[PDB]
């Protein structure tokens, strides 16, 4: 069973696992630095705007 | 929103 869905605030960094997909560590809303987690992109829902902004211009 | 794992 997958982990709950929770509430992104921001994406804090990226990195490549070993298949060349992206992972993202996660700061969840409302939550701060101690619980950021590593979460791989196909775990993020309509979540481009994180991406994008995270990416910058 | 994402899952958390």
């Amino acid at each position: 069973a997958s982990g709950d869905l929770y509430e992104v605030e921001r994406i804090v960094d990226k990195r490549k696992n070993k298949k060349g997909k992206w992972e993202y560590l996660i700061r969840w809303k409302g939550y701060g630095s101690t619980e950021d987690t590593w979460e791989p992109e196909h775990h993020l829902l309509h979540c481009e705007e994180f991406i994008d902004e995270f990416n910058g211009l | 929103f994402a899952l958390k794992s």
